[PDB]
């Protein structure tokens, strides 16, 4: 039993548990919750003794197990650099979205800790499966389980939220999927160790490159490709706008790195001065866009959507740089995000029970500890230095720039508007005059619950953000393997 | 008024209106001669002129190790 | 919609249920609200935009004679 | 010692504000006031390890960012500029820790005020003690960030929540310039730190030196000021007088100034850059002296003069001379220290209130706190043989020494600001000292004077003076601004002074000017801008006292009118920035949320295929009718259509038309 | 020389960096080729690193007179500027090139 198998079987442990122990002991809510924290729990710290034993400089996929009863849909394991801090993300994550919720949910306990903990089954095995049609298997199977939980436990407008966030997914990725498939179909096999080592023709590799782009600019999402996200992100309960920010935004990014790099690289260098044109468009349109937006969360929404065209424009820069900045943005904006959502779908919703930003005014006079996390991952989510947020913004707007300057610009004015929107909402909740007149009941402070799961997001991007060399010494020799390119007098060696 | 009670507020009813207007705006769009200028500035003409100007200049320039007597046109 | 005015044209000694943004507690608000209360770009009322550019030229011109 | 100086205030700014609650409010001044005095008297020791015997010390401590080519560490390095640049800081940054301790005396919230500026002291170091580009922006983004807080200290007032964003996006702006002339670096040179950039900068590409050049003076520009990024500077005077002498006025707007000076071994080889550095230091004089002069506000008078003397160094920055332009930064910030510390006692004294229409009397009321201002005002109008004398009236020559249209020409710009420079001096000193009473009697009413009856003891409100915390900087500072600038002269001007030897500057031979500036100036140039400031000061002091109507006659007029809301209102550099650029932004995020996203996006999108596709399905299912009779006709046509397209060998585009013209049909109701 | 660790044994390319007479179909074969593309480009690049740093050195050393006395090492480091970047196998595997042409 491997070790990433362990990974993909706890969580499956903990939903047998969940829905069993009725029957060894009316059982109280507080057991469903502990047995689901313990389960994330475990699974966090398997993955953290995989990455003690994880060898940063091997081409070879690690700590795969040997299958050989071979059939027509198996399911490999193996991990190396690239997939490696998505996986820790996820098993970091997934803990504190279970605390975010912990007093939030109050009704169909049970159903939300199965939904939660078998999300985490799904999108681990999207990062270690060593096949390009098991990445698609996992990509998707998270649909159902994420149309349930918005429908389950999400706002007023749950419902189009649901259904949008459903068949946007689903409308791209069977593009997605005719791509995979013709694949298959040319090299027999979809395995990565013998996949990446076939060579598709120009054409081919253009008709292949639509396919999969269509798809993950959906996922991205692009602008003009994103109301699912508006909605979904939104009207999820608070561990769902987690999981779906903080992880699921970041398939796409994976899959750029086993899905086009790999296989498409000259699709995908005549290409990028239409990707870099999307690019630019989005960090622009959102920028202005979430300047304007009066729903708290949508406005935090709205900004993931401005930095996943950051790292987006990053992973199509053909340079180190860019490469291992997209990463470690990726990584970077799971954590800050993760934090803001905590900020306003959970803390802000919970007492007032509204997310209109007109409503609130002077926080901080009454909520010093809110204010001071909340401006904390209001200048990581502006890029400010000693965040991960700028080592990763940074890097990959150099190799934005470098590949292509008149993007680089463009994506550099992120500079700007990212600190515009993100000190603007800041002034107009915390700061701005005294507490707002409306509130007729003053306000608590953070609970103990609330600062824990505060300082342990603001811890890990700012640790990351003074030494991200903890991420950039495993990127390192991975990253290097899909670069394309050769210099005049290194190539072709005798 | 959600699953878990808050504190009170001064639910403002015209405050209340206008994020209700605002949510529900996408109903009432139509196309007009202004819609459909300002929906093709943004969606087709900027993003192609982009477009154009990094479909023109991909490779024009490289800034590596560049020295005196040597310009930075690569094309 | 109201007539859309920056609320800091309104006057400050008025009966205000919020003091700080100069509005009663249920006025009807203009779909901007979120860009024309007090905290917002301040409109200065100086002189016009027209009359304005034409400040700023002379002090060019002026500027370009003692160069010249 | 030389890494003691960089976590000093770090470990005072974090006590004092994670624990004011535990240390208290004096406890927290005790901390950041120590560990402030104790960096700064390090730092005194440092200019003599590092600058009087050129020891050039290097400190690298751990990788900060390490990807193939680029290895930026947390290093520092210690040289002639770095230290030179420290001694003010530490020095003014120690003489405001201890200012504050009496104006903050009734702020409930001492321990936060005195958190933030060991923070920023912090931040200061980092960015001068930088041995690389990429950890400078960090200290870079730190003191903005720190300047953002402490605007924002007063966070309830409107009026300085927008003034914070305008300093945090006004400089955001610059920074965006100055992270893509680190990429242009990168780009050329493999990495960003210093001992690269300038051991390579005589042999990159021109092109590329300008590329580079320019973008860092945009960033040059925003934190120090220029005339196009320079609107966050006045409004920034919303927060506590300590923090406008500290970093508003002697500090942070010199790091500007710092990034053009540090990296003189690389724009001296581009004067396309050096030229922009010429006449853009040029402009912005005449830009802020002119507007000083109509500023109501005591601060805000205040504000242009900085802005001016940091555009003399830019000026400085333009004659290939950057050690007049490190003398002068160093010289401004004591002048300055001074004039804003004492000037925060005149509000201190009377009413909490700055207005100069409403000031007057209080020459003999604050006799320490008028002092103070005449040995700063001097000195920032260049009296001779004053600190500022031997800074200020140096640019000015070394400008004519350069023959040269350029040269010649700034010269002429600098001394009508230099001549606009002493009107507002005058203004300071004489409306506020040497003029009749323009405020109320309460400010006015000694207990010599019998005015009341039985409220005696209280009532009386005689606008006193400071305590000795408020006095010592004030006496302190004073003394800086007479024998530091003759002291420093043979340092930072010499002849051939060899203190930057260890090309913490750098000035090629080809653009030296100084030799024709002692001999070649002629001697009527050299006095002249003393003959304007002894002069135009007698205009200015017979214009009020003595005539005071010929000013107001000039006021009513059409002309005056216009010309005094001109440069009252800042040259309107505000209100198109207001409208045409910050509202414009605004317009379109309004644009693209309410006709796109909720908009055509929408229709031509989920929203316009669920409208449509619920009525294509309406309209087909009422075809459904179950009429036995009917079905049998569907049946029969379906056969037909089946025979003809297999029988008469149809073209398929002929069926798909067919099956689009279906669907058409069947989307129009009826 | 400095001596070869223990480390700088079980990483080793045992393989020169080529792709000529690797047969595609054996995987070992290609993998230890895909490595020593790898490591020879980052091992060329670390050169610059090394060079890099020596520079600095011998810049504060030398302070003024950085523009005489650092030569050597000023162009040891703008050659590897010039030539060495990682630039991956992928391009070299997937396309052949002969100097005979
Ligand atoms: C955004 C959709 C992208 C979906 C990805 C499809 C997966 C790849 C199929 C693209 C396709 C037709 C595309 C027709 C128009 C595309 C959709 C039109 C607009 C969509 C609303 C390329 O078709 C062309 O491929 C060229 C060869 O590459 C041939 O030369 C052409 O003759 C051929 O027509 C099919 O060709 C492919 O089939 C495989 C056999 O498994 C063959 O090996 C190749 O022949 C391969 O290329
Ligand atoms: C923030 C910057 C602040 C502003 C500073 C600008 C400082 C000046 C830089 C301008 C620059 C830097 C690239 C900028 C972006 C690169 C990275 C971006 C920033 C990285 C962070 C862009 O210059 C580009 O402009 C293009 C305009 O089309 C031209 O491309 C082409 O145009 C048409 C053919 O010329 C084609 O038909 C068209 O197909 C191409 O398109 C080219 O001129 C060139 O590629 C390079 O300018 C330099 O280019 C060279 C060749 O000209 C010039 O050398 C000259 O050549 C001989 C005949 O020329 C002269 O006899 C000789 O005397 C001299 O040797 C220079 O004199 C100078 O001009
Ligand atoms: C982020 C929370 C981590 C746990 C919290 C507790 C530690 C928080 C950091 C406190 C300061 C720790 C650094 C102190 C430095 C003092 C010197 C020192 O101890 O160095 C010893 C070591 C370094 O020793 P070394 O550099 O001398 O050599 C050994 C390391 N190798 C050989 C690999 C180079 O420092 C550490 O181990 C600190 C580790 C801190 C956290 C490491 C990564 C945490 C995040 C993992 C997930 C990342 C992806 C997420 C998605
Ligand atoms: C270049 C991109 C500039 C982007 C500007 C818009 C960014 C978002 C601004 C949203 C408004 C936020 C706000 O509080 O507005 C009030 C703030 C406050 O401005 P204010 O001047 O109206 O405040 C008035 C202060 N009193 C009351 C004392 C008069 O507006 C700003 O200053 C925000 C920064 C604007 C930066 C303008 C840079 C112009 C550079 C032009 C050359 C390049
Ligand atoms: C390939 C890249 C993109 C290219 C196209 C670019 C445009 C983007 C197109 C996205 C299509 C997929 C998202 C559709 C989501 C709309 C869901 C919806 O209608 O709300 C559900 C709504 C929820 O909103 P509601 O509840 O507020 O209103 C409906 C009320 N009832 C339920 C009573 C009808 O509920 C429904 O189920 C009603 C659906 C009726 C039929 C709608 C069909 C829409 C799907 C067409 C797919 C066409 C694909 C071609
Ligand atoms: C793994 C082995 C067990 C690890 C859990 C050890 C920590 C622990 O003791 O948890 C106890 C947990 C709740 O504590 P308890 O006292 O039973 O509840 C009282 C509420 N009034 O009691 C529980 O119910 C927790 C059950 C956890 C089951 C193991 C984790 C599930 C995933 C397995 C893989
Ligand atoms: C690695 C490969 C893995 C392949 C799949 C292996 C199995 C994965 C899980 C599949 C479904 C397992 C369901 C586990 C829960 C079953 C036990 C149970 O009865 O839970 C009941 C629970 C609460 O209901 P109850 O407590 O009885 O009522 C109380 C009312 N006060 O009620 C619930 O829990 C219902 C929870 C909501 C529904 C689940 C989430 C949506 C799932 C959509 C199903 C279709 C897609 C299946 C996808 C499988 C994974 C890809
Ligand atoms: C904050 C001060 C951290 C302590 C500074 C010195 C740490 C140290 O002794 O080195 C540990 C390690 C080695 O440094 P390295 O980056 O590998 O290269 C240095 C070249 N000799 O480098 C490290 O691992 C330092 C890790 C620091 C992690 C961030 C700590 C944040 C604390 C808040
Ligand atoms: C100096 C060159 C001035 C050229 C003459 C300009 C002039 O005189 O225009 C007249 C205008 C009068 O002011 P106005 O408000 O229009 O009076 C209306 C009364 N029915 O007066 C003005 O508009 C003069 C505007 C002066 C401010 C220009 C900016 C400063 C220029 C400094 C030189
Ligand atoms: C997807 C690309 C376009 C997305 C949005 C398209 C759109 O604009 O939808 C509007 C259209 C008509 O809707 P409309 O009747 O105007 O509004 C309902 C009034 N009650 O909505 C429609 O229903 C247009 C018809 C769509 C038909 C799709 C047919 C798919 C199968 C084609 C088979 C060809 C062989
Ligand atoms: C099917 C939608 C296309 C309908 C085309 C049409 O108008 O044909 C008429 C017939 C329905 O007749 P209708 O006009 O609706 O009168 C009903 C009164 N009870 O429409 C029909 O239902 C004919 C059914 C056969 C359609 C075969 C289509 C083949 C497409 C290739």
């Amino acid at each position: 039993m491997s070790l990433l198998y362990v990974l993909l079987i706890i969580p499956i442990i903990g939903i047998f548990l969940i829905s069993t122990i009725d029957s060894f002991y009316f059982f109280n809510v507080s057991y469903y919750k502990k047995i689901a924290l313990i389960t994330t729990i475990l699974n966090l710290i398997v993955s953290l003794i995989i990455y003690i034993l994880f060898d940063f400089s091997n081409n070879q996929f690690q700590f795969i197990q040997e299958n050989l009863d071979l059939s027509f849909y198996d399911i490999y394991l193996g991990v190396d650099g690239v997939s490696i801090y998505f996986v820790l993300l996820t098993t970091i994550i997934m803990p504190i979205a279970l605390v975010s919720n912990w007093n939030s949910i109050t009704n169909n306990i049970k159903s939300y800790l199965i939904i939660m903990l078998l999300l985490e089954t799904l999108l681990l095995a999207v990062f270690l499966v060593l096949d390009v049609l098991l990445f698609y298997i996992f990509f998707e199977s998270i649909l159902p389980p994420l149309f349930i939980l918005i429908g389950l436990f999400g706002s007023s407008n749950k419902v189009r939220a649901s259904f949008y966030i459903f068949l946007y997914t689903l409308l791209g990725s069977l593009f997605l999927l005719l791509s995979i498939l013709t694949m298959s179909s040319i090299v027999g096999t979809t395995y990565f160790d013998v996949l990446l080592k076939s060579s598709f023709e120009y054409t081919t590799q253009l008709f292949l490159f639509f396919g999969i782009f269509i798809a993950f600019a959906v996922k991205t999402p692009v602008w003009g490709l994103n109301s699912w996200l508006l909605r979904a992100h939104v009207e999820s309960p608070l561990g769902g706008s987690i999981v779906l920010a903080a992880i699921v935004l970041k398939l796409s990014l994976y899959g750029v790195f086993r899905l086009i790099l790999p296989i498409l690289p000259q699709a995908s260098l005549n290409l990028t001065y239409i990707v870099y044109a999307i690019g630019a468009i989005t960090v622009l349109y959102a920028s202005f866009s979430t300047l304007r937006t009066v729903d708290v969360k949508e406005l935090i929404a709205y900004s993931s959507v401005a930095h996943a065209a950051i790292y987006l424009m990053g992973v199509f820069s053909n340079t180190i740089q860019g490469l291992e900045g997209a990463i470690l943005l990726g990584l970077a904006h799971g954590f800050v995000s993760s934090g803001l959502f905590i900020c306003a779908g959970g803390i802000l919703y919970d007492r007032t029970g509204t997310r209109l930003i007109y409503f609130f005014r002077g926080l901080t006079q009454i909520m010093p500890l809110f204010s001071l996390f909340f401006f904390i991952l209001c200048l990581g989510n502006a890029g400010t230095p000693l965040t991960l947020n700028f080592v990763g913004e940074f890097m990959s707007l150099y190799g934005t720039l470098e590949r292509l300057p008149i993007a680089g610009m463009l994506a550099s004015t992120s500079i700007i508007f990212s600190a515009a929107y993100s000190i603007y909402m800041y002034n107009r909740i915390a700061f701005g005059g005294s507490v707002s007149l409306y509130f007729i009941d003053c306000f608590r402070d953070l609970t103990k619950r609330e600062f824990f799961i505060l300082f342990t997001l603001v811890s890990f991007t700012v640790i990351l953000g003074i030494y991200p060399s903890f991420v950039l010494d495993g990127l390192h020799y991975n990253i290097s393997s899909v670069v394309y390119g050769i210099e005049p007098n290194a190539s072709y060696l005798t | 008024m959600a699953g878990l009670q808050h504190y009170k507020i001064a639910m403002d009813p015209a405050l209340v209106r206008l994020g209700s207007m605002i949510s529900n705006r996408y109903k009432y769009f139509r196309w007009t001669k202004r819609t459909a200028l300002v929906s093709f500035m943004y969606v087709v003409v900027v993003p192609s002129t982009i477009g154009y100007l990094a479909y023109k200049t991909d490779g024009l320039w490289d800034l590596r190790a560049k020295r005196r007597g040597d310009l930075i046109s690569e094309r | 919609n109201p007539p859309r005015i920056k609320r800091q044209f309104r006057d400050p000694h008025a009966d205000w249920w919020d003091k700080q943004e100069r509005r009663n507690f249920g006025e009807p608000v203009h779909e901007d609200h979120d860009i024309l209360g007090m905290f917002s770009p301040y409109e200065y009322t100086w002189i016009t935009p027209g009359k304005g550019l034409f400040q700023i030229g002379l002090f060019i011109a002026s500027f370009l004679g003692l160069c010249y | 010692m030389y890494l003691s100086i960089i976590i000093l205030p770090l470990l005072g700014s974090v006590v004092s504000g994670f624990f004011g609650r535990k240390v208290g409010v004096s406890g927290a001044q005790l901390i950041t006031c120590s560990s402030v005095i104790i960096t700064t008297i390090l730092s005194i020791i440092a200019f003599f390890e590092v600058g009087f015997n050129n020891i050039p010390v290097t400190i690298n401590i751990f990788r900060w960012i390490d990807s193939e080519w680029f290895i930026i560490n947390w290093g520092f390095q210690y040289d002639s500029l770095t230290v030179s640049m420290l001694i003010p800081v530490l020095i003014i940054s120690s003489l405001v820790h201890i200012y504050s301790i009496s104006y903050m005396s009734s702020d409930p919230h001492n321990q936060r005020f005195f958190s933030y500026l060991s923070l920023f002291t912090f931040m200061m170091i980092i960015l001068v003690t930088a041995n690389n580009y990429l950890l400078m922006f960090v200290g870079w983004e730190g003191v903005g960030v720190c300047s953002y807080l402490l605007v924002s200290f007063w966070f309830t007032r409107i009026a300085a929540n927008q003034s914070s964003i305008s300093a945090f996006l006004t400089n955001r702006v610059g920074d965006c310039f100055l992270t893509v002339g680190m990429f242009a670096i990168l780009w050329s040179l493999g990495n960003l730190d210093y001992a690269t950039v300038f051991s390579l900068a005589p042999y990159i590409n021109s092109n590329v030196v300008i590329i580079i050049g320019i973008c860092l003076l945009i960033g040059a520009m925003a934190k120090s000021s220029q005339v196009g990024l320079h609107v966050w500077l006045p409004m920034a005077m919303e927060g506590p007088t300590p923090v406008s002498a500290l970093i508003h006025a002697a500090t942070m707007v010199t790091a500007g100034v710092y990034l053009l000076m540090r990296s003189s071994p690389l724009i001296e080889y581009s004067s396309t850059v050096l030229l922009l550095c010429l006449w853009l230091g040029a402009i912005t004089t005449v830009f802020s002296s002119l507007i000083g002069l109509f500023q109501q506000d005591i601060k805000k008078v205040i504000a242009y003069s900085t802005m001016s003397q940091l555009g003399m160094m830019v000026l400085s920055i333009g004659l290939s001379s950057y050690n007049i332009a490190l003398f002068h930064l160093v010289n401004h910030a004591f002048y300055k220290a001074l004039l804003f510390l004492g000037a925060g006692s005149v509000i201190h004294a009377v009413a909490d209130n700055q207005d100069f229409r409403k000031f007057g009397g209080l020459i003999s009321y604050l006799p320490l706190t008028y002092s103070v201002m005449l040995i700063a005002s001097l000195s920032l109008v260049a009296f001779p043989f004053m600190t500022g004398f031997y800074s200020k009236d140096f640019i000015l020559e070394s400008a004519y020494g350069q023959f040269s249209f350029s040269g010649v020409a700034v010269y002429i710009i600098a001394t009508i600001g230099a001549i606009f420079t002493t009107l507002y001096s005058v203004k300071v000193l004489y409306l506020t000292f040497l003029s009749n009473p323009n405020g109320p009697r309460t400010y006015y009413r000694l207990a010599i004077d019998n005015f009341f009856s039985a409220q005696a003891i209280k009532s009386y409100k005689p606008a006193h003076e400071g305590d000795f915390f408020l006095t010592l900087p004030l006496v302190i500072l004073a003394l800086f601004s007479i024998f530091f600038g003759f002291i420093t002269k043979d340092i930072f001007i010499g002849l051939g002074s060899n203190f930057f030897v260890d090309n913490s500057l750098f000035i090629h031979p080809i653009h030296e000017i100084m030799i024709d500036t002692e001999f070649a100036v002629p001697v009527l140039f050299k006095l002249l801008p003393f003959i304007f400031t002894i002069s135009f000061s007698v205009i200015a002091l017979t214009l009020s006292e003595l005539l005071s109507e010929l000013v107001i006659y000039f006021k009513f007029s059409r002309f005056g009118y216009n010309i005094f809301g001109f440069f009252n209102q800042r040259f309107l550099i505000e209100f198109f920035y207001n409208k045409y650029i910050t509202n414009l932004i605004l317009n379109l995020g309004g644009q693209i949320t309410k006709i796109l996203d909720k908009g055509s996006i929408e229709l031509f999108g989920p929203y316009g295929l669920e409208r449509g596709l619920v009525k294509l399905s309406k309209n087909i299912s009422s075809l459904s009718t179950s009429h036995v009779t009917t079905y049998a006709l569907y049946i029969l046509v379906g056969f037909i259509l089946y025979l003809i397209y297999n029988n008469l060998l149809l073209d398929y585009s002929y069926l798909l038309l067919i099956i689009i013209l279906l669907l058409l049909l069947m989307m129009i109701g009826e | 020389p400095t001596p070869e660790s223990e480390a700088f044994l079980a990483k080793k390319p045992q393989v020169p960096p080529t792709f000529d007479g690797v047969d595609y179909e054996d995987n070992k074969r290609l993998k230890q080729a895909q490595d020593a593309i790898i490591r020879e480009q980052w091992v060329q690049v670390m050169m610059g690193r090394l060079v890099r740093e020596e520079l600095s050195k011998c810049y504060y050393r030398e302070g003024v007179n950085h523009l005489e006395k650092c030569g050597k090492l000023r162009e040891r480091y703008l050659q590897l500027l010039a030539n060495a970047k990682v630039k991956g196998y992928l391009f070299e595997q997937q396309n052949y090139w002969s100097k005979e042409n």
